C-alpha cells in the first residue's frame, strides 16, 4: 500500500520508481508522429518491469517496445525508437542528454587518447566554439531506428570490451568536417567545415564506413578496397599475396587479377614451375585472403578475374561449385569472368572459341583491353597457327557452363573489357583498365608488383562517397554537393596512410574517386516513374548527366585552385575526350533528353586547367550507409517495403521512405516482369560515369514454365546488357519474395 | 539456387546485334 | 592548373 518498484541506478543503487518521468520522455519522443501509441508501448515494457531493475534496462525495453511496433502501417514508430535511443545514447556518453561543448568534450577526448590528437593542434578553442554553433544536436532526432543502431553498432567513438559510447552523431559529423579540412587556409576553413557537416547531417551525401568510423581518431586506415594485378611469375604471385595479407588485415575487400598467370602444362621458366597451372595459386591467394578471418573461411571477400579465352576456363569456371574434388575446388572467393566483343560473336555466330595459356600468344593479353583490332589480328594468326598450344571449344558450350555456374552461385560476374577501355577516362594504350574490385564497380589502371614493396607497381584502391537522390531538390543542388565531396574525398587521399608503396602510388598518380548515388529507388517513385517499362529513361540521363558535370565541374575548379593530379596526361580528360563523345551508340535509342549543361565550355575548361581526379564517378552498392539516411540502396529497387534485420537487441525493421505516399509508387524487386528495364537504365548511367556501377540481373522461377529459367533468356540478357554498354554484371539473384 | 533449362537456340541469337 |  506504498508498493513501489525499486529502480537501480549507475552505482548510485536503490531508488524509487519514476513511471511519470518515463512517460514525459516517451510522450517527448512521440512529437510529431502520426499512429504511435504511448499506452501501447508503455503497456508492452511496464508488464516485464521487475523490482530491482536497473534505469538502463528500462530503456532498453521502452526502446525494443517502440521497436517491435514497427511495421508498413505505423512507420513513425522507427522515430519513436530511435529517439528514444538517441535519448538512452545521450545519457550513456554524457550523463545528460545536452552534449557538453564541442572544446570541452574534443579535450576530454584526446586525453582519453580517443581522438587524435592533431585536432587540438590544428584547431583553437576559439575555433571550436564556432563550429560549436554550426552543429545542431536535434538533428539526431531525424534518424531512423535502424539508423541509430547502426551509428550505435559501428559508427560512434566506444569501448568495445566496455561497451561505453563515447560521443553522439553530431560529433561524428562536425569532427568529419574538421579533419578533412583541416589544412584548408584560415580564410575559407570554417566556411567549407560549416557547409560539409551540413551536407553529411542533413543526409545529402553519404560516406564509407571506415571514414565514418575512423577520420578523427587516432587510426590513419580508412581503406575499403584494392586491385591488385598479379604478374606471371613466382615474384609477383608473392608479391600479390604479402600485399592482400597486409590489406586484409585491414578489413579491405580485394579484386585479383589472375588472368595472366600460365596455364598448367606450361614449361617451367627457368625456375619458376608453373606446370601446376593456375589452382593451386587460387587456394593460395584465398587463404592469404582469409589469413586475418576468425576460423579461417568467415570474413574477407574477394574477386578474381580471368580472361574468358584462358586455357584453363573450364576448370575455373566451375570452382566455386560444391560438388567436386577439393584439391579442384577454391570455393570462397567469386570470379569475373573477362569478355569482348569477339567472344560473343564467336557465340552469336554459333563458332569456336579458342583457348590459350596467355604465356604462349605474344600480345593478345594486352591487345585483349587495349585494341579489339589487334586482339583479333593476334587472335585469328594464333588460331591457325599449329605451333601454338591451343584448345577449341564450341563457343555456346562455355558460354552455357560460364551462365550455369553463375546462375547456381551467383558470384560468377562479368566484366566486358572492351567496354571498359573503348568508354573509359583513360587511355588504354598508357593505362588500361584490365580488372574490376570485389563487388565489380571500380575501374582503375594497375601495375603488377615485383615485390611486396615494389616502387614501379600500381595498386588501385576504393575512394568512396554518395549522393542521396531522396534528400536533394532540384539537381542544381549537385554543384554545391559535388564540392564538398569531391574537396574532402581528395583531401582523404593525404590524409590517410598506405600499407603498400604501390598503393599510395596509384592514389598521388590519378587521384581517382567513385562517387555514386542511393536512394535511386525511392527517387524514382517520386518522380512516378518504374524501373522496367523504360519510362525512367530520360528522367535516369537527366540525372546522371547532372551528376557527372558537377563532379567535373567541382574537379576541375579544384585543378585550378592546387592543380591537377600528377598523371592527368594518361586521361582521356587530358586529351579533351568526353564520357558523351564515347559512350556506347546504342543507348540513343532508348533516350532522348537532351544535355542541358555546357559540355564544351567544361571540355576546354579541362584540357587547359586539367582535372584534379583521373575518375570521379563510380556506382558501389552500399547496405550500411544507405540505412543511416533511410535510403533505398544505391540504384536498386527494394525487395519489399519491409526489411529486415537481426540483431542482440531484437529484430531491426526499416520501412521504405515515404511508403505511407509511395507504396504503389514503388516497384519492387520482384514486380518488374524481367530485366530489360533495369540494364537500360544501368546502360544510360553508364553514360556518364567514369568507372562502372555494381548492376545485378534477376529471375524469379515463377514467371518460367516448370519453374526452370532458360538459358536463352540468361544469353539474352547477357547480350542485352553488352549492347547498352554495360561494362560489369555483379549478382544474380534467384527467388520471388527475398 | 538456380535451375535451369540448359536449351539454347543460335538461329534466334543469330540475328542480335552488339 | 597543370603541373608543369
Amino acid at each position: 500500500m506504498n508498493q513501489n518498484l525499486l529502480v537501480t541506478k549507475r552505482d548510485g543503487s536503490t531508488e524509487r520508481i519514476n513511471l511519470d518521468k518515463i512517460h514525459r520522455v516517451l510522450d517527448w519522443a512521440a512529437e510529431g508522429l502520426h499512429n504511435v501509441s504511448i499506452s501501447q508501448v508503455e503497456l508492452r515494457s511496464h508488464i516485464q518491469f521487475y523490482d530491482g531493475i536497473k534505469t538502463s534496462d528500462i530503456h532498453e525495453t521502452i526502446i525494443k517496445a517502440a521497436a517491435d511496433l514497427i511495421s508498413r502501417d505505423a512507420p513513425d514508430y522507427q522515430y519513436l525508437a530511435a529517439r528514444l535511443a538517441i535519448f538512452h545514447l545521450r545519457k550513456k556518453a554524457y550523463g545528460q542528454f545536452e552534449p557538453p561543448a564541442l572544446y570541452d568534450h574534443v579535450v576530454k577526448m584526446v586525453e582519453m587518447g580517443k581522438y587524435d590528437n592533431h585536432l587540438l593542434e590544428d584547431y583553437t578553442e576559439e575555433e571550436f566554439k564556432q563550429m560549436d554553433t554550426f552543429i545542431d544536436h536535434d538533428r539526431d532526432m531525424t534518424f531512423s531506428y535502424a539508423a541509430v543502431k547502426q551509428l550505435e553498432g559501428k559508427y560512434l567513438v566506444q569501448n568495445r570490451v566496455t561497451g561505453e559510447i563515447y560521443e553522439s552523431a553530431q560529433f561524428l559529423y562536425i569532427l568529419v568536417a574538421a579533419c578533412l579540412f583541416s589544412n584548408y587556409p584560415r580564410e575559407t576553413r570554417l566556411q567549407y567545415v560549416k557547409r560539409f557537416y551540413d551536407a553529411v547531417s542533413t543526409f545529402k551525401i553519404s560516406l564509407p564506413t571506415p571514414i565514418m568510423s575512423g577520420v578523427r581518431t587516432p587510426t590513419r586506415q580508412f581503406s575499403s578496397c584494392v586491385l591488385i594485378e598479379c604478374g606471371d611469375s613466382l615474384d609477383s604471385i608473392n608479391a600479390t599475396s604479402s600485399a592482400i595479407v597486409k590489406y586484409v588485415s585491414q578489413r579491405a575487400g580485394i579484386g585479383i587479377n589472375a588472368g595472366r598467370i600460365r596455364a598448367l602444362g606450361s614449361p617451367i621458366r627457368g625456375g619458376e614451375a608453373f606446370h601446376t597451372g593456375c589452382i593451386p595459386f587460387y587456394k593460395h591467394f584465398q587463404t592469404a585472403v582469409k589469413s586475418c578471418s576468425q576460423g579461417g573461411v568467415r570474413g574477407g571477400a574477394a574477386t578474381l578475374f580471368y580472361p574468358m579465352w584462358h586455357l584453363e576456363v573450364e576448370s575455373l569456371l566451375v570452382l566455386k561449385n560444391n560438388r567436386g574434388v577439393e584439391g579442384n575446388r577454391v570455393r570462397h572467393m567469386d570470379y569475373g569472368v573477362q569478355i569482348n566483343k569477339l567472344m560473343y560473336t564467336r557465340l552469336l555466330k554459333g563458332e569456336d572459341i579458342t583457348l590459350f595459356s596467355p604465356s604462349d600468344v605474344p600480345g593478345l593479353y594486352d591487345a585483349f583491353f587495349a585494341d579489339q583490332e589487334e586482339f583479333e589480328r593476334l587472335y585469328t594468326k594464333y588460331e591457325k597457327d599449329d605451333s601454338i598450344r591451343k584448345q577449341r571449344v564450341k563457343a555456346v558450350e562455355l558460354f552455357s557452363l560460364m551462365m550455369q555456374e553463375r546462375a547456381s552461385t551467383g558470384r560468377i560476374y562479368i566484366q566486358n573489357v572492351d567496354h571498359c577501355n573503348t568508354h573509359s577516362p583513360f587511355d588504354p594504350a598508357i593505362a588500361p583498365v584490365r580488372q574490376s574490385n570485389l563487388c565489380l564497380a571500380i575501374a582503375l589502371p594497375t601495375k603488377p608488383l615485383n615485390d611486396v614493396n615494389d616502387e614501379n607497381g600500381e595498386i588501385a584502391l576504393c575512394t568512396l562517397s554518395a549522393f542521396n537522390l531522396g534528400a536533394i531538390n532540384n539537381l542544381d543542388e549537385l554543384e554545391e554537393l559535388a564540392i564538398l565531396a569531391v574537396r574532402a574525398l581528395d583531401a582523404l587521399l593525404d590524409y590517410q596512410d598506405y600499407p603498400i608503396p604501390a598503393a599510395k602510388r596509384g592514389a598521388m598518380g590519378r587521384r581517382t574517386l567513385g562517387i555514386g548515388v542511393i536512394n535511386f529507388a525511392y527517387y524514382l517513385a517520386k518522380h512516378g516513374k518504374r524501373y522496367s517499362d523504360g519510362s525512367a529513361n530520360n528522367l535516369t540521363h537527366k540525372t546522371f548527366e547532372a551528376i557527372q558535370y558537377y563532379l567535373l565541374k567541382a574537379s576541375n575548379e579544384l585543378a585550378k585552385e592546387q592543380g591537377a593530379c600528377p598523371w592527368f596526361n594518361e586521361t582521356t580528360y587530358a586529351k579533351g575526350i568526353l564520357p558523351i563523345d564515347t559512350y556506347k551508340k546504342d543507348l540513343d535509342t532508348i533516350a532522348n533528353e537532351p544535355l542541358h549543361y555546357d559540355w564544351e565550355a567544361l571540355r576546354e575548361s579541362i584540357k587547359t586547367h586539367g582535372l584534379r581526379n583521373s575518375t570521379l564517378s563510380a556506382l558501389m552498392p552500399s547496405e550500411t550507409s544507405s540505412q543511416i539516411s533511410n535510403a533505398t540502396n544505391g540504384i536498386e529497387p527494394p525487395r519489399g517495403y519491409v526489411s529486415i534485420k537481426a540483431s542482440k537487441d531484437g529484430i531491426l525493421r526499416q520501412v521504405v521512405p515515404d511508403y505511407e505516399h509511395l507504396h504503389d509508387a514503388y516497384e519492387l524487386l520482384w514486380e518488374m516482369p524481367g530485366n530489360d528495364g533495369y540494364l537500360q537504365l544501368v546502360g544510360i548511367m553508364q553514360k556518364f560515369i567514369d568507372q562502372s556501377i555494381s548492376a545485378n540481373t534477376n529471375y524469379d522461377p515463377s514467371r518460367f514454365p516448370s519453374g526452370k529459367v532458360p538459358m536463352q533468356q540468361l544469353l539474352k540478357d547477357l547480350l542485352t546488357a553488352y549492347k547498352f554498354g554495360v561494362k560489369t554484371l555483379y549478382y544474380q539473384n534467384t527467388r520471388d519474395g527475398a | 539456387v538456380g535451375q535451369i533449362d540448359s536449351e539454347v537456340d543460335t538461329d534466334d541469337l543469330s540475328n542480335f546485334q552488339l
